[PDB]
DNA sequence: CAACGCATGAGCTAGATCCG
């Protein structure tokens, strides 16, 4: 849907980013 | 801001792959 | 005489009985009333001596002082009584120091009763002969007065008499004048002083006999000083009691088309009379004010008052009450009251045209203006100020103005207003420019484009229904997912439905009113979303409360919340027929059966309650039913015979969805950071049946069923039941043959006949009867069980001699006849 | 020991577990704790991890999409209280969308100081509606628990702790499956609690080791010292973060690390007050070396400089920020959204604002009730202005009641144009006043500040009308209230006038809402004084109610109806609600008599009150009168067709009763009853219509039994003569006498005789019998049923 | 000069200081 926002948004950055994690400060 | 730049415009995929490392 | 006058009206002074100064027949009413201050000694110098006829009535209630009224008007002779008050056309009620009536001359009231009451001083009551003064007796009212209880010597003066009603009383008015009577042979023409009769054509007094010029009351028509039973033209009836000309009847109605308050009555003309209005089905033409007859439905008509009306609620709408075209302007101001469903549309739903402007100003209760059902224009000759003409402000919950499908509207000048009407959208104000034509005469008008679509939706997309499954009791109702593309804001759905007779229901009617509604609006939780295409995510509900083949109308919307830019979304499915199957019908009611004959039966029932389909058809079985066996066992000669969703709970659950999406919208803004068998019969379309072929007086029991579906292996109901019953014959109960006698010596005789070979029912008993003939009889009771024992009867106690004996058998219907007088004789 | 640990910086633990293991020996976490986005994680793993000394975690504690956490009584065994100096969008503790936790666990937790809980979204978790959380967190309104798998009494929830009685019922509260909680009885309320409900020492929180120690408490509570718990620290020591004292080796050399600015989340603390402060507050400056904070030379403010030119206030997490600056250099914008209540912590840190040097906007706040917690707003300096050109700007504010109570406050704003919309609850003279003491005068718009949406659902008025007379009658009563006139003598619609229904004097206050409910008053219009010319005239307007029930209160307040205007003048005016009482009438029908005969003397009657007493009910009234055989009764021999068997006025007033019992009277006999309630009686006696009832009592026994020897005489014409009495009292009515006489093998032969048939022949007449001896016995049957016989005489003649 | 006589009480004739 390429709209991506909501509870789908945790799910759907997570797929992409499978393995080298998330980023912060 | 996630929430201002991939909910009330469209966001490619380019610019979610920054938020991962 | 005088000159004619109208009627009056006083109350609390005596300074307007001055305009009776030259009055002679006061047409309209007189009632004087309500005067508390006036001593008897302001009554003595007031005198009307030249008030000769009045038309309507009289009213004296509640003057005090009036000591009598032989002074005030002396000379009355005749009332008529078109308008009477409470049908009585001299009411005498409630005086005080009123001693004697005294209206001593007073001959034929023509219609009415007179009634008189209640006022304590009043004698010279039992002497007055109303047989002879109104012509309609028998509802007069004269009680609770001085002469219940009889005190004042009413002695009266020389004066002739009748009988009443046994009693040879004389006949007087007051104490020196008495009631004046005309023999019987010239009835109501009235005599003179010393008896002859008058003109054929005069009521009451006539100064001079057989000259019909000079009588002081005509009774038919008035004219010119002289007397006419029927004017002839070029003249003219009105009020039926005198004539005038076209001339005397056309310029009063320009002189009062214009009210100074009321009215006037605007005369026409119409078959030789002057009357008020036309009666139904015919209409005025204004060019010689002549009466016309009608073609279709015919104006009214309905002008209004000073140029504005305000309607307030339904008691201010009474005044426009079956209205068709108004002359003026016309303003809505509703704001609620009880059971406003359909009276709104009552009162106004034939209204036809509107001519001034329009004003919608500070309405909330409703919710539409298609209570204007059959309006087609607003052409607006007067214009409100601004070059206005139709106006719309504090219209809080309006949302639709008019269906331009099923409706055209037009209108010619003036401009519009459409300001602060949240609910009311914009391109339903851009739907009419199309109908009304203001794109035409091309102008530029006054709508403002942020003060309108608040709380409102119009860019709304199209839900397509996906299947649909019917039984004989429900029906599922599943649709495409809609999803505004913040998923979020969906709170749930809702559902409209209502039975339908046709396919014509438009889709926002008949409700129109604060906390009601036609139809019958259902909730529906929405559905989870898996970011699949092919998922268990189509939304549904289920309907239970159904009717067998009926036929409704549904349709699906949506309800989402507002982002913080005045942006909505939504949709709206279309209006979509659903019909259900047919189930068996239930049983027919109330059926009854009377008979006429010896072999037949006709029915009667009624049409069932539910039918769930065409019925084609009924069907009817009759079995017999033969004999009750145990009535066999009885001797019968020993006793007889054996046979909310608030407003305010939309709002605070609408907070909460709100509150939780801000929170989750919080906490991701701030953890990602990017890197830098029996017979039958078949009747159709009928509700009767004639049976014949039958046995006389044999009980039948008869099923019914009602069959709606034949020709596809048909079926129908459970079987209603029913008994009936034939009229028995007469000649079928007579014993046949001569009875025979056997004589034994022991004087017990055998006395043995054969029974009818096809009885009614049961012969139950015989009665015989041995008699010598100039002897007392002494009846006998054979029992069934004793001729089945017997054959016959063994009659005891006999002494010899010739006897006349009568033979009967008494059955389950009546008697049959006696035999011949059986003669077994001995010769002495 | 009272903290053995080591003082450990807040964490967050992201991926993996392999960044949780530098929480080996951390006593008191100062930060928060998080627990973030671990989805690689099998449930078994958990088993081996736990946390024994964790006691105390300051700020809060959030988790958030963590998969293998079943329940937490693994990790967290022994934290006891959670603070909240630095809370997380008003909450202290936020567990937020887990998919495998069954069981809460945290079965230590005594005290949330600050904050509230919000437990959300989870598809597994049990035991949540028997926590009793309002003894845990001191606050009870602010949480948050829905969408949850206890939406349905569906978990089982066994527990085998005191079951207390907080609300209405007898529910047990227990943590988890074999954990049960301590309410321990509430002398010391948090005090701390040892097994045997000894109570502690007052400085100490949740359990203790010993009772009355403060060196070997757990959960120390104002301060912390050197293993003890001191209420203030000596001088020798400091407070810092309001847990620590710490000397003042270690508040000095904190600013030779970031007095080089690698950071810029680091602050150079300053001691201020026997505190160790970041930011010296405002009027006071740091001086070079020595580290004090000195009175400044004239004003010196510490101005606040507002990142990005605009900020969004929505809890106290973003109103944390602003605490102690007073000049701010951008924008607030205020977006309150839900809510239950936020005006009690808004003031304390935002509340000293001197400043502005934007533009304001209030809109979609729910719950504000007042604009009061801006405390010292001066000016409103507004070089800059939002699209539009607006300085003030508010929206959609439902609850908006009050800006600013104008009798103790002054507010300039320089430039710029006020913007009013959607205040349903706000009325028009509070942002007038607001017009005239602004620097603005009449620099508005046409469209202005709307006229129209403001104020709708609040009725509002300010001068006063009074009432001046009052008549009252038990149908009518009657008004009368002194005028009034507006500087326009055509500036009036009339009055409108209400009146309802109130039993009791707790009726509400207007709220001017129009629903089209029945809380509409039943408006009645008044027609408007017609224009008199004259000062003393009929225009001291009035009106008169006809349809009312007796004895009962009603609520009566009177308001005006005049056309609004574009001058800022005439806002009506409106009286205060009274009550007025109407009198009495006379009351109804005494409703259901029953009449219950059980003996021959004793008659009890019951009813019910009245559906409409209208009034006080003073007493009843019962009226009997003895109803008379039918002399019909009296003339026709009665074993012919037909044989009947039925089944000054003397009174008392009865006072507060509902039954009644009649006794000694006449057996069998019928009395008419009625009855009466009625209300007041000495002067002027008024009771209501009568009810009518029929009575008979029971029959007696021995009233129509014969005694004494009948006698038989003689004649020669073999007619015999008998001779009996007639019973002297029947039960009603001797209706006929029944001999029999019998020989020995026969049956028994019997014979009517009636009341005409005795008198005329003087006893009964026998014909024509057979000689010898005859036995006779006698009865005698009365209407109410039959008597006894007589002993069997006998009659004998000889041939 | 401060309830009642010179009515009744929401049944085409007025409307509760509505009339002294």
């Amino acid at each position: 849907n390429q709209h991506l926002c909501g509870s789908h948004l945790v799910e759907a950055l997570y797929l992409v980013c499978g393995e080298r994690g998330f980023f912060y400060t | 801001g996630i929430v201002e730049q991939c909910c009330t415009s469209i966001c490619s995929l380019y610019q979610l792959e920054n938020y991962c490392n | 005489p005088g000159e004619v006058c109208p009627g009056m009206d006083i109350r609390n002074n005596l300074t307007r009985l001055h305009e009776l100064e030259n009055c002679s027949v006061i047409e309209g009413h007189l009632q004087i009333l309500l005067m508390f201050k006036t001593r008897p000694e302001d009554f003595r110098d007031l005198s009307f001596p030249k008030l000769i006829m009045i038309t309507d009535y009289l009213l004296l209630f509640r003057v005090y002082g009036l000591e009598s009224l032989k002074d005030l008007f002396p000379n009355l002779t005749v009332i008529r009584g078109s308008r009477l008050f409470f049908n009585y056309a001299l009411v005498i009620f409630e005086m005080v120091h009123l001693k004697e009536l005294g209206l001593y001359n007073l001959m034929n009231i023509t219609r009415g009763s007179v009634r008189i009451e209640k006022n304590n001083e009043l004698c010279y009551l039992a002497t007055i002969d109303w047989s002879r003064i109104l012509d309609s007796v028998e509802d007069n009212h004269i009680v609770l007065n001085k002469d219940d209880n009889e005190e004042c010597g009413d002695i009266c003066p020389n004066c002739p008499a009748t009988v009443i009603n046994g009693q040879f009383v004389e006949r007087c008015w007051t104490h020196s004048h008495c009631q004046k009577v005309c023999p019987t042979i010239c009835k109501s023409h009235g005599c003179t002083a010393e008896g002859l009769c008058c003109h054929s054509e005069c009521l009451g007094n006539c100064s001079q006999p057989d000259d019909p010029t000079k009588c002081v009351a005509c009774r038919n028509f008035y004219l010119d000083g002289r007397c006419v039973e029927t004017c002839p033209p070029p003249y003219y009836h009105f009020q039926d009691w005198r004539c005038v000309n076209f001339s005397f009847c056309q310029d009063l109605h320009h002189k009062c088309k214009n009210s100074r308050r009321q009215g006037c009555h605007q005369y026409v003309i119409h078959n030789n009379k002057c009357i008020p209005e036309c009666p139904s089905g015919y209409t005025m033409n204004s060019s010689n004010l002549l009466c016309t007859p009608c073609l279709g439905p015919c104006p009214k008509v309905c002008h209004l008052l000073e140029g504005e009306k305000t309607i307030d609620s339904v008691t201010s709408a009474q005044e426009l009450r079956g209205c068709t075209v108004i002359n003026g302007s016309l303003i809505i101001n509703i704001r609620g009251g009880n059971n406003l469903a359909a009276e709104l549309e009552a009162n106004l739903g034939l209204i036809e045209e509107i001519s001034g402007y329009l004003k919608i100003r500070r309405s909330y209760a409703l919710v539409s203006l298609s209570f204007f059902r059959k309006l087609r224009l607003i052409r607006g000759e007067t214009l409100e100020i601004g070059n206005y003409s139709f106006y719309a402000l504090d219209n809080q919950n309006l949302r639709q103005l008019w269906d331009w499908s099923k409706h055209n509207l037009t209108t010619t000048q003036g401009k519009l207003f459409f300001h602060y009407n949240p609910k009311l959208c914009l391109s339903e104000i851009h739907k009419m420019e199309e109908v009304s034509g203001t794109k035409g005469r091309q102008e530029r008008n006054d709508i403002a484009l942020k003060t309108n679509g608040d709380k409102a939706s119009c860019e709304n997309e199209l839900l397509k229904f996906s299947y649909i499954r019917t039984s004989f009791d429900k029906i599922l109702l599943r649709w495409e997912p809609y999803w505004p593309p913040d998923f979020r804001d969906l709170l749930g759905f809702m559902l409209f439905y209502k039975e339908a007779p046709y396919q014509n229901v438009t889709e926002f009617d008949g409700q129109d009113a604060c906390g009601s509604n036609s139809w019958t609006v259902v909730d529906i939780d929405p559905p989870l979303r898996s970011n699949d295409p092919k998922s268990q995510n189509h939304p549904g509900w289920l309907m239970r409360g159904l009717k067998p083949w009926t036929q409704y109308a549904i349709f699906v919307k949506t309800l989402v919340t507002f982002s913080d830019e005045r942006r909505t979304y939504g949709a709206k499915s279309d209006i979509i027929y659903v019909q259900t199957d047919a189930t068996n019908p239930s049983v027919p009611l109330d059926p009854i059966s009377v008979s006429n004959s010896s072999s037949q039966i006709i029915l009667k029932w009624k049409p069932p309650s539910d039918p769930n389909g065409n019925i084609t058809h009924y069907l009817v079985f009759w079995e017999r039913q033969a004999e009750d066996s145990e009535l066999f066992e009885l001797d019968y000669c020993l006793k007889g015979l054996k046979l909310p969703k608030t407003d305010s709970q939309i709002l605070k659950e609408l907070e909460e969805s709100s509150f939780r999406k801000t929170f989750e919208d919080y906490l991701h803004n701030v953890v990602f950071v990017p890197r830098p068998h029996r017979p039958f019969e078949k009747v159709v379309n009928k509700e009767s049946l004639v049976i014949s072929g039958l046995r006389h007086f044999t009980g039948y029991r008869i099923e019914l069923q009602a069959c709606n579906q034949d020709t596809p292996e048909e079926r129908c109901s459970v079987a209603a039941y029913v008994s009936a019953r034939t009229m028995p014959e007469a000649k079928a109960d007579d014993i046949v043959g001569p009875v025979t006698h056997e004589i034994f010596e022991n004087n017990v005789v055998h006395l043995m006949w054969q029974e009818p070979k096809e009885p009614n029912g049961l012969i139950v008993l015989y009665e015989v009867s041995y008699r010598r003939y100039g002897d007392e009889e002494l009846h006998l009771c054979v029992s069934r069980k004793h001729f089945a024992l017997e054959r016959g009867c063994r009659l005891r106690g006999l002494s010899p001699g010739n006897y006349s004996v009568r033979i009967r058998a008494t059955s389950l219907a009546g008697n049959g006849s006696w035999t011949e007088p059986t003669y077994f004789y001995v010769t002495d």
